[PDB]
């Protein structure tokens, strides 16, 4: 086979890379983990170090408390028997309070109270994780693009679980914590709202989800196709354009009539992906609060 | 016109078919034999869509819809206006998509670059063919294919979906979705990471790839690397489309019942 | 604009058009304005304007890049226009592999090595890379390098590695006259007994451009090396 740069042929190692220091509080850095030659066929072999500060400990603890709040509820639905637990694990479900409890936190533990406890733990874990993605860039002197893109995903999860349920009047509108049940929630969401395919923000969300697989296939293939010219060293190609960046651009110019730059393709990329959950969150948020039936809404507009 | 650096690359050579006969450009676009083939297939399929629009009686592109033949036609040809135009448009579509990929190969050769892009494009083409060819042949009728209309083909997705219950329970569908979501997550993170290095905080020099690795190690304890993320992005998006085709090739053909029951291989073990 | 959903969707569409227009101009920071084939600017540039310049401050005192700005190849291009009409290939006026045109092209990058985060050469032969060694896969050092003519051009005497990213990027290969050339890692196939190079025949290795220092490689040198090697796919093809 003419070499395709999809699996490293010769792995190399030196002293473990401890990373840039900049303004990182090195106290909160772990040691280096084990090297994985298996991973090294596809990407880097080095594992760690990781950074765990105040925020990371908070998010981890709160995240485990979310997982164990759903875990104990799954054991109680399994009558505490390890066989029904392992067998029906995808069927268990920690459901929100019923619509009568409204936006109240007085729901008993066994019909919405434990969901509210879990959601609180999840809300703390996610938002302290988001602060982490901001602070880890800040400590390194980097832009805040990761935190900003992460906000887009958070917007959807916030609309589904918190903002839309509140504007609707009851926690019962939020998503259940279960593998199969939240799938069922998703299907029934589209049914009760007159077919989500006619929510034009759902159509945009899909175009960008498809477009993200399109663009990443295009960009990943392109970079591999010019890796023979150092193309994956994208930062130095941005500061000092080489024949990799030029041939990459000319492939696409000659194919479809226009092209990117080494820097600019990553702006197309971040926006393609971010728009998925941005449009999606809007479409969900308008559902039940402004539009009860998307198909019927669609017919009268045009 | 040319990009400022383009001229040194516009040399003869690399064609698969025709020699230097089609070895030229029109504006930015390279032609090549398969450029001429793409143009012919695309123009014809566009003309028949235009004529299927006059047969339908609308010029509103949100309403035009070219349907495949009725299920009773099986895998046989159909008169123009009852699946024939769909049938010829599907042939031109397949011709243009395949020509496009071969034109891409000629472009790779003239530029001296790997062939990863037309290879990746082929996954999309096989997903299209899974839906308009492999699955309809497996099931015995062209009518199992989707119609060529902006909104009718969404109705096709919903009809097909709810014929098998909640598709959400199709395990190949679950895998494909997991790849689609993971891909957009990786795309957002890859775009964000490069931009956060090339555009650091105000008052800072450009970061280095070492900052990119440090950021993701600090964040999640692992950095896949600058080469790995492009391998991973290709692998995620192509695996998404592979399992999408697999979830549909196993639908209506090997699996006919509602999908929720696939799982009681698990819950009704003794 | 009927209800809030209609205002929202109409708003989002105006935003998306603004976003696409911004994204396209951001992607015109290199290579624009478009030029005619004689190098003069083209009349129709399209409906997107050139972006206002932006600056990058390169680390380690290497200066600042501002883009877009005045472009120039900063090298002679050995090609000649063929047709009075635009859209036809240009003809190499020498050896396209030695001249660096077509798929043998290189860019006049800075004649300095890429540095890592700590300001040290990013790419270093193992012999000067404090601590570096092979960790999995077939160790290529010492094995013969074979061309697309199935003859042996030399032997691998080292590996040039990415120090911060810990990856193999070039094989240093000794030629019959005792000199070395770097081979791009992505253009070789390391096998049980050999390193096969399908882009070049055995006798094209000596024409691989050479580097000034035995323990550092500049970006310019890398471009020259990688373009030459890749250009063999088209220009060494009579021998293949
Ligand atoms: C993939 C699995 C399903 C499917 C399920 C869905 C669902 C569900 C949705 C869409 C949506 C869309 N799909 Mg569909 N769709 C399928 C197959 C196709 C094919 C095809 C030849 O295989 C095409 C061209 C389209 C095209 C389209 C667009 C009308 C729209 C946005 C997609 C997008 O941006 O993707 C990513 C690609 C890009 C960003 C690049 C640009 C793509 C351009 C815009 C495609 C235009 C096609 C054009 C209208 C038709 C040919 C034009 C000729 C001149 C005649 N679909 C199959 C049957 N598709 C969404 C929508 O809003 O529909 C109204 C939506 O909600
Ligand atoms: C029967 C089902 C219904 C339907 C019902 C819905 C509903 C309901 C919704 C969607 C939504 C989406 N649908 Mg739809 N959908 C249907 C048909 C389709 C089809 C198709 C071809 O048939 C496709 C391709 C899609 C595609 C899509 C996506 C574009 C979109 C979700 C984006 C995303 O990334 O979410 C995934 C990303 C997230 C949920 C964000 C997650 C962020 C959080 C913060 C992550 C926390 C992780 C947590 C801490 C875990 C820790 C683990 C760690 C490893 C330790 N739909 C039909 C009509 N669809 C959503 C949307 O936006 O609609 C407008 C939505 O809510
Ligand atoms: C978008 C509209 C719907 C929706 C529709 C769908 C559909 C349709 C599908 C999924 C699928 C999944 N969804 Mg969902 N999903 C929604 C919102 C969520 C939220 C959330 C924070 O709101 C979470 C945590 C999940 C989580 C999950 C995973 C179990 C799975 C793969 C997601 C993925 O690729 O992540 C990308 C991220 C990563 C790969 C990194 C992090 C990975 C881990 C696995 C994230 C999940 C943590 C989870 C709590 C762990 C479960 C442990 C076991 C039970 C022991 N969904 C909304 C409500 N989701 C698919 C599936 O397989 O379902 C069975 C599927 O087919
Ligand atoms: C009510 C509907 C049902 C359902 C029923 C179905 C059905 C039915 C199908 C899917 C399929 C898919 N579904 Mg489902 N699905 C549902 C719920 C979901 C949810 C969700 C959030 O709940 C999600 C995320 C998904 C996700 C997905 C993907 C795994 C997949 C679509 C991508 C694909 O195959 O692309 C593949 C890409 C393509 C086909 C595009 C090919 C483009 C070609 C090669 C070239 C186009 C060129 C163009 C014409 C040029 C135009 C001009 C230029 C623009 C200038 N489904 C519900 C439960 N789902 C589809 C699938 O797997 O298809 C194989 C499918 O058919
Ligand atoms: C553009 C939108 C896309 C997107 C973007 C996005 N997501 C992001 C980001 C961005 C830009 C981040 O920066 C952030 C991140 O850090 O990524 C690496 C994140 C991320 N998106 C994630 C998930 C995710 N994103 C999703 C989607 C998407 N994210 C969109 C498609 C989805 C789905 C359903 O599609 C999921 C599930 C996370 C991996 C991460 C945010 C991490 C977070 O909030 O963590 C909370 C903290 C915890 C500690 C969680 C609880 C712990 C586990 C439940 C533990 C259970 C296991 C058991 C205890 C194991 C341990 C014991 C053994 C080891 C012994
Ligand atoms: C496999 C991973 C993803 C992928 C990859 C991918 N696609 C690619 C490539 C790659 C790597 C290309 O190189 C190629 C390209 O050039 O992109 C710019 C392409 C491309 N992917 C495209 C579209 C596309 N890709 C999609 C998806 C995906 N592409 C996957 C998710 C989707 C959807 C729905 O998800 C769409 C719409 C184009 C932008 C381009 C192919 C361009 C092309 O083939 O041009 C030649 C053909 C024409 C100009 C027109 C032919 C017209 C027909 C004769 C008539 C119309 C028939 C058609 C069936 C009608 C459909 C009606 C709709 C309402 C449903
Ligand atoms: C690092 O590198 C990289 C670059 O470069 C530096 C890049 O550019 C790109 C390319 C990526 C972009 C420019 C980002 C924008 C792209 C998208 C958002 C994906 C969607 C793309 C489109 C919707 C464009 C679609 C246009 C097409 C398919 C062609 C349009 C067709 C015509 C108008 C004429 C058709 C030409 C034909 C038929 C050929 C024959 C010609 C004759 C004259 C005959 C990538 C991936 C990259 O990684
Ligand atoms: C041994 C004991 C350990 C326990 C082991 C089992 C734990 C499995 C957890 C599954 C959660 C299901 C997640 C799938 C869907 C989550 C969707 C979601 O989070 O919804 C948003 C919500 O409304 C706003 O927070
Ligand atoms: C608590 C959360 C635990 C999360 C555990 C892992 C999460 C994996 C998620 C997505 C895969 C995409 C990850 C890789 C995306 C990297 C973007 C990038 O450019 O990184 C490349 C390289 O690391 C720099 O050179
Ligand atoms: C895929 C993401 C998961 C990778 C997380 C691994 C982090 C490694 C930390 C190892 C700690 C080393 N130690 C024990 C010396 O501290
Ligand atoms: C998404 C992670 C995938 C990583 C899995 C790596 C699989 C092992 C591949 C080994 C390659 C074998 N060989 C001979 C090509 O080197
Ligand atoms: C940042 C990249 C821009 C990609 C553009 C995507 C446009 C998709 C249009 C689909 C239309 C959906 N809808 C409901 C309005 O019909
Ligand atoms: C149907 C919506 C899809 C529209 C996307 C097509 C964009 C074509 C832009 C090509 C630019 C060609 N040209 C001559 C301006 O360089
Ligand atoms: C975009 C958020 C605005 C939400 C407006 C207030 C929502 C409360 C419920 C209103 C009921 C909507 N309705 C009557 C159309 O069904
Ligand atoms: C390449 C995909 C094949 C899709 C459909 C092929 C069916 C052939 C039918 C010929 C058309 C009959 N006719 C001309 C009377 O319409
Ligand atoms: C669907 C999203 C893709 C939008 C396509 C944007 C078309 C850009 C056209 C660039 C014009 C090329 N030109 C003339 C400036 O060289
Ligand atoms: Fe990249």
């Amino acid at each position: 086979a003419e070499y395709q740069n999809i699996f490293t042929q010769v792995q190399v190692r030196g002293p473990a890379d401890l990373g840039m220091t900049e303004d990182v509080n090195l106290a909160n850095r772990s040691g280096v983990g084990p090297f994985s030659t298996l991973l090294g066929w596809f990407g880097n072999a080095q594992l760690g170090p990781i950074y765990l500060g105040s925020l990371g400990v908070l998010s981890l603890f709160s995240g485990l408390m979310w997982f164990f709040t759903i875990g104990i509820w799954f054991w109680y639905q399994a009558g505490w028997n390890p066989a029904v637990f392992l067998r029906d694990l995808f069927f268990f479900s920690l459901e929100p309070p019923a619509p009568e409890y409204g936006l109240s936190f007085a729901a008993p533990l066994k019909e919405g109270g434990l969901w509210l406890i879990a959601s609180f733990f999840m809300f703390v874990a996610v938002w302290s994780w988001w602060g982490r993605t901001y602070l880890r860039a800040q400590a390194l002197g980097m832009g805040k693009h990761t935190a900003w893109a992460f906000l887009s995903a958070i917007w959807l999860w916030m609309v589904l679980g918190f903002i839309r349920p509140i504007l609707m009047g009851s926690w019962s509108e939020a998503v259940p914590y279960g593998i199969f049940s939240h799938l069922d929630w998703t299907n029934n969401f589209s049914l009760v709202h007159g077919n989500l395919f006619y929510n034009p923000f759902h159509g945009l969300s899909i175009a960008f989800l498809y477009g993200s697989a399109l663009l990443f296939a295009m960009h990943g293939a392109t970079i591999l196709a010019v890796s023979r010219f150092g193309g994956e060293r994208e930062l130095e190609q941005i500061a000092d354009r080489g024949t990799a960046a030029e041939r990459a651009a000319l492939f696409w110019r000659w194919t479809m009539g226009f092209n990117a730059t080494m820097e600019g393709i990553h702006r197309w990329a971040i926006w393609m992906a971010v728009l998925v959950t941005l449009t999606g969150g809007i479409g969900i948020l308008l559902s039940g609060t402004v539009v009860d039936n998307w198909y019927v809404w669609g017919q009268n507009h045009g | 016109a040319l990009l400022s650096f383009e001229r040194k690359y516009r040399v003869p050579g690399g064609t698969l078919v025709g020699g230097n006969l089609f070895d030229f450009w029109v504006g930015p676009f390279y032609v090549g034999f398969f450029g001429v083939a793409t143009f012919f297939f695309a123009a014809l399929g566009i003309i028949l869509i235009a004529w299927s629009a006059v047969l339908q009686g609308t010029w509103n592109p949100q309403l035009i819809s070219v349907y495949p033949p009725a299920l009773e036609y099986g895998l046989g040809g159909a008169p123009l206006a009852k699946g024939g135009l769909w049938q010829i448009i599907t042939i031109c579509a397949t011709g243009a998509f395949v020509s496009w990929a071969l034109r891409e190969v000629e472009i790779c050769r003239k530029l001296g670059i790997g062939y990863h892009i037309p290879f990746a494009f082929a996954f999309a083409i096989l997903a299209y063919l899974t839906l308009v060819l492999f699955r309809p042949v497996m099931m015995g009728a062209w009518g199992y294919a989707f119609p060529y209309g902006i909104w009718t083909h969404l109705d096709w997705v919903s009809n097909t979906g709810y014929t098998y219950g909640n598709f959400h329970y199709n395990p190949a569908h679950m895998i494909a979705i997991t790849f689609f979501f993971t891909n957009a997550l990786a795309l957002a993170l890859h775009g964000a990471l490069v931009l956060s290095a090339a555009n650091p905080e105000k008052g800072k020099e450009m970061r280095t790839p070492d900052h990119e690795d440090t950021f993701f190690r600090d964040l999640v304890g692992y950095s896949i690397g600058t080469l790995g993320i492009h391998r991973l992005g290709l692998l995620l998006s192509l695996s998404a489309v592979f399992f999408s085709a697999l979830c549909m090739i196993i639908t209506g053909t090997i699996w006919f019942d509602q999908w929720v029951d696939w799982w009681q291989w698990w819950v009704k073990l003794p | 604009n009927f209800d809030l959903a209609s205002l929202a969707i109409y708003s989002f569409w105006i935003f998306l058009a603004g976003l696409i227009y911004y994204l396209q101009t951001e992607n015109m920071r290199e290579g624009y304005p478009l030029e005619n084939e004689d190098g003069t600017p083209a009349a129709n540039q399209g409906p997107f304007p050139l972006p206002k310049p932006k600056t990058f401050i390169l680390p380690h005192g290497r200066g600042t890049l501002t883009v877009p700005g005045p472009e120039s190849e900063d090298r002679p291009i050995a090609l000649a226009r063929t047709a009075v009409s635009e859209g036809f290939p240009h003809a190499p006026t020498g050896d396209p592999m030695k001249d660096g045109v077509g798929p043998a092209s290189w860019v006049a990058r800075r004649d300095l090595p890429e540095l890592d985060g700590h300001g040290h050469n990013k790419i270093k032969p193992m012999k000067a890379a404090a601590g570096f060694h092979v960790s999995a896969g077939k160790n290529p050092i010492g094995l013969p390098v074979r061309g697309c003519d199935l003859e042996i051009a030399g032997k691998v005497v080292d590996i040039w590695v990415d120090i911060p990213e810990q990856m193999a990027r070039f094989l240093e290969v000794e030629l019959k006259d005792g000199s070395t050339r770097l081979l791009p890692m992505q253009m070789v196939k390391v096998q049980s007994n050999r390193v096969h190079v399908n882009a070049l025949s055995s006798d094209l290795f000596a024409g691989i451009p050479t580097i000034k220092s035995p323990t550092e490689v500049t970006l310019l040198e890398e471009d020259k090396i990688c373009g030459y090697v890749a250009g063999g796919l088209m220009y060494a093809a009579p021998k293949r």
